[PDB]
């Protein structure tokens, strides 16, 4: 990508937005990889929309790309865990074990068997090291303050956490131009974008 | 500490 | 919206098509509702994702805007109901039944009735009308056939099918002439950034 | 079997539940067809144990015997149903109507049609001809009622559900009549050891 | 003593096998508490009926009794276990694990350990020690083998697994007995009504 | 009377 | 027209 | 020989 067609793609980060196209915005955020969200982070995380915070995450770093990304998906999915359990939903409990957390078992043996012997408690918190744990509104506010410290300090992370700062719709901005130097010379000044103004 | 941990 | 707005928002379709932002792309369609993309919505369906073929569709009508439309979603979801049932979930069945069917019911109190029945048959293609749905693959095919035709017809849909034809990056071009128009009010020549006015 | 042989099942039901065990009573009762125990029979209704309830049954009557039956069973399994609805297991509720309930389809298929579509109601209450039903503790004992006048009055239950009236231990009296009588031939009359073989004085 | 009902409950327990009251056989076996039906506890471990197994070792023996029956337990409810991972059921496997695995927890913390991990293998005869663990009809097999000797070896089960030696129909000629005690008392003279009230004519 | 029904 | 159905 | 065990 050049600069110019990354700058562009902030410029139509901030239409989409004053449009009010929300889910438009933070898929662009996601696939350009280009800025990421605390904000809207940070809600995802609250909410425990878990398969969309992944997925958001997913445009920026994978799993296994370096110790922070991969302290940071096994934060979120230890907590998804934690919660399965708390419902005692062990049907649930079990999957996410299996399925998310395994991975890290390859280089954790001993802290994936702990995790692991969490299913045999009848309350987890009877573990000392998670007997701090209050509710889950409390769980995920705690576990996002430490989220928000390893993406920030994250190197793949390093560029984007800013957004730029523009006057209002700059996009309309430029493209009012376009028409003022089309719309100018031969036709000044209802007609189309699509083709030049003559 | 980038260890992995329960706590 | 302007007409304006409406083609700055076709032009940023075009720009992130090309881009490749493909999630993005479909998005903007259905949030703005402006474009519907036939090519998509076939993929969806022919891989089950009923989740995304509904948000989609979401964004062009509601289940009960028309006749088109009201049949558009009845296929779906009876489609979603057959193939929990195919996989002998009935739990999940039952759950599409009641949050999805039942608003068919107070239309057709009949056919809410007689699909409800089918949750007790060992194959659901002891149904006679029914006895021919060979395949979870095929029966998509069937359905999306009859899909096309419906959406093809709504009157919702009838002017949102087709898009414009543009030359490529029509928007990177628009933007190249704000430069032009920037910097022939400059003094001498012969960039930096497009957030700001560019001068020398 | 003899009429002395099934008073014989009588003696040790009387001596079974002396000695105070509960579950062989009721097993006896049961495999022998002999006596259908309603208090026993209320108590497990009551307690919504589905599987012993028809168990129980089983001893006596199946499903399609006779039209008295017939409805007992369809009674049972019914409220089986209506307690999956209420606690909003749909997935039991469906077990429950392919299983248990197709059955009566057969014979009634508008029935079982109108059972069906209580899955798709948000309280099966919202039915007319269900909107009485009130607690599961109180639907039970509505129910409850219903069975007992269907058993009573059922054919294949008719002579059987008054336990004879004895003195206590009879069982225990009798068989100390047998050892009376062993002793009673004996010419040297200690002691007399067990019941496994006759006693004799030596 | 209480040597008699002790020996009447044999006597009862004959005779309704001679009738064929198979289930009214083993709860007495079990709520008696007096003979252990070794026959009838292998007929439902290979079956797999781990409820009705362990409710009839109940009224045997409890899990904490001796170290035998600890034992006994513990290689049930493991198997138990195997087979819901086997079934690929892991909801089912964890539910076993905590009601029914979680009392050995304590004493071996680490036995308790592995054997929770075996969750997360894709096939737990991937870990070293059930290497060999194949079939569940083997499995249930080779266990009850062990099983056998555990119960024979025990303390609980050593004077209760060998059934006494009777002519067949012991009680009908007990009864026979008692009812001719009955009537050499009576003049004058082999025409019988009933066992609930004692007989006379004259 | 003997026959089944919903209530 | 466009009647609903289970074919 | 009493000892609980995995196999």
């Amino acid at each position: 990508m050049s600069s110019l067609s990354r700058e562009l793609v902030f410029l139509i980060l901030q239409f989409l937005d004053e449009e009010k196209f929300k889910e438009t915005v933070h898929k662009l955020e996601q696939e350009s990889g280009f800025f990421f969200n605390m904000k809207y982070f940070e809600e995802k995380v609250h909410a425990g929309e878990w398969d969309e915070v992944e997925k958001y995450l997913s445009g920026f770093t994978k799993v296994d790309d370096n110790r922070y990304s991969m302290k940071i998906f096994f934060e979120i999915r230890k907590q998804k865990y934690l919660e399965a359990l708390d419902r005692h939903d062990r049907a649930k409990a079990v999957d996410i074990l299996v399925k998310d957390l395994k991975v890290f078992s390859t280089f954790n043996e001993e802290l994936y068997k702990e995790i692991t012997q969490l299913l045999t408690l009848e309350n987890f918190r009877e573990n000392e090291q998670l007997s701090k744990y209050g509710d889950t509104k409390s769980a995920r506010s705690i576990m996002l303050i430490e989220l928000k410290k390893l993406i920030e300090a994250n190197p793949l992370f390093r560029e984007k956490l800013v957004f730029p700062t523009l006057k209002a719709s700059r996009l309309r901005t430029l493209i009012n131009q376009s028409l003022n130097w089309q719309h100018q010379l031969c036709k000044n000044p209802i007609k189309t974008l699509f083709t030049d103004h003559t | 500490g980038l260890e992995l941990s329960l706590g």
